[PDB]
């Protein structure tokens, strides 16, 4: 019934701007304080900003004060985070959260949205190259190296979704190039090699890269 | 700001187990402490508010208590759905601050990694870089050490490791380690070796290939 | 529960520890 859904975000340059939006359904929006919380890749949770139901009172983390503005439109059930002077500090998944704040309880983030990714970098959008991971007992491994893309995310399947068991797709790493890389691997019978074709399917929507890579 | 320190950072336990996660505040915050649960690839959810009060739909096996600077989250009889990362969060004052998190993973039978090494492709070399990959597959526990050796010389700090979340079928992990060199550096050495140490191995396992 | 109490929607803060 109750739902929050974040829009906006994407890749921006340092010094740049964004506006996140959060659409509320299934509760009386004007009666509830709302909050933005963010989560940097592979890190914990950090409070960004909160706003009273009325929109009159705002509150900010010191690191974002006078760069970010929290606002809301009670008429259209929408919460905003306007972001200015962005820096890489700000790269994170941003969540909006309904914030009841009862007397003798304080603020509680009782319902959270799905999250939207903000990436701040001097690097421009770049599609990956997809290289094979091949052998140089009974189990063998193969995979695809999805190298030098930006920003996140990428998705990988195998044999167009016909192969899923024994599949592992790793979280990306940030390289010294400032670009991402990840691998997706599968284990198969060593017998089945050179007999059945294994294909990895890589989608990087930011660059409109969509690749099928024959591995073996 | 009010610094929140959770203990432990990481916790391995089994179904049926009773575990306690501690959260300490750098100053008194009375009972204004919430707990959240987060599963991989998902947003957090509220578990407990004001130290002790259960959110609707949270099982009674979760209990919290504390007031001042020391707080406890006790999960009695752990169930499979309870394995997750847990955060505390103070609401005494802005800025609202969170603990660094406690990753609660499920224990299972030790499993040594299956180790695989992959050479750079010709396609990559033509591009002017060379990435060598070592896979540690389907192992438990998470703690593994990968030591690259290039013509017998130890490497350290020049590879990138990534680990999967605990597998939903069998509660194992996998790990990838990527060694990246310029085409030139790659073509100056012969033997590329990945040497693996893990609880499940009585001595290290080495996978190697000679360039070509 | 208190999360349901309809109030003006302001943040509440305690006046003592």
């Amino acid at each position: 019934e109750v739902q929050l859904l974040e829009s906006g975000g994407g890749l921006v340059q340092p010094g740049g701007s964004l506006r996140l939006s959060c659409a509320a359904s299934g509760f009386t929006f004007s009666e509830r304080a709302m909050t933005w919380v963010r989560q940097a890749p592979g890190k914990g949770l950090e409070w960004v900003s909160s706003i009273s139901g009325s929109g009159v009172k705002t509150y900010y983390a010191d690191s974002v004060k006078g760069r970010f503005t929290i606002s809301r439109d009670n008429s259209k059930n929408t919460l905003y985070l306007q972001m200015n002077s962005l820096r890489a500090e700000d790269t994170a998944v941003y969540y909006c959260a309904k914030t009841p704040s009862p007397k003798y309880v304080g603020s509680v983030f009782d319902l959270w949205g799905r999250g939207t990714l903000v990436t701040v970098s001097s690097a421009s959008t770049k599609g990956p190259s997809v290289f094979p991971l091949a052998p140089s007992g009974g189990t063998a491994a193969l995979g695809c190296l999805v190298k030098d893309y930006f920003p996140e995310p990428v998705t990988v399947s195998w044999n167009s979704g016909a192969l899923t068991s024994g599949v592992h797709t790793f979280p990306a790493v940030l390289q010294s190039s400032g670009l991402y890389s990840l691998s997706s691997v599968v284990t198969v019978p060593s017998s089945s090699l050179g007999t059945q074709t294994y294909i990895c399917n890589v989608n990087h929507k930011p660059s409109n890269t969509k690749v099928d890579k024959k591995v073996e | 700001d009010i610094q929140m320190t959770q203990s432990p950072s990481s916790l391995s336990a089994s179904v049926g187990d009773r575990v306690t996660i501690t959260c300490r505040a750098s100053q008194s915050i009375s009972s204004y402490l919430n707990w959240y649960q987060q599963k991989p690839g998902k947003a957090p959810k509220l578990l407990i508010y004001a130290a002790s009060s259960l959110q609707s739909g949270v099982p009674s096996r979760f209990s919290g208590s504390g007031s001042g600077t020391d707080f406890t989250l006790t999960i009695s009889s752990l169930q499979p759905e309870d394995f997750a990362t847990y955060y505390c969060q103070q609401s005494y004052s802005t800025p609202y601050t969170f603990g660094q998190g406690t990753k609660l993973e499920i224990k299972r039978t030790v499993a040594a990694p299956s180790v695989f090494i992959f050479p750079p492709s010709d396609e990559q070399l033509k591009s002017g870089t060379a990435s060598v990959v070592c896979l540690l597959n389907n192992f438990y526990p998470r703690e593994a050490k990968v030591q690259w050796k290039v013509d017998n010389a130890l490497q350290s700090g020049n590879s990138q490791e990534s680990v999967t979340e605990q597998d939903s079928k069998d509660s194992t992990y996998s790990l990838s380690s990527t060694l990246t060199l310029s085409k030139a550096d790659y073509e100056k050495h012969k033997v590329y070796a990945c040497e693996v140490t893990h609880q499940g191995l009585s001595s290290p396992v080495t996978k190697s290939f000679n360039r070509g | 529960d208190p999360l349901d109490h309809r109030d003006a929607g302001d943040l509440w803060f305690p006046g003592e520890s």
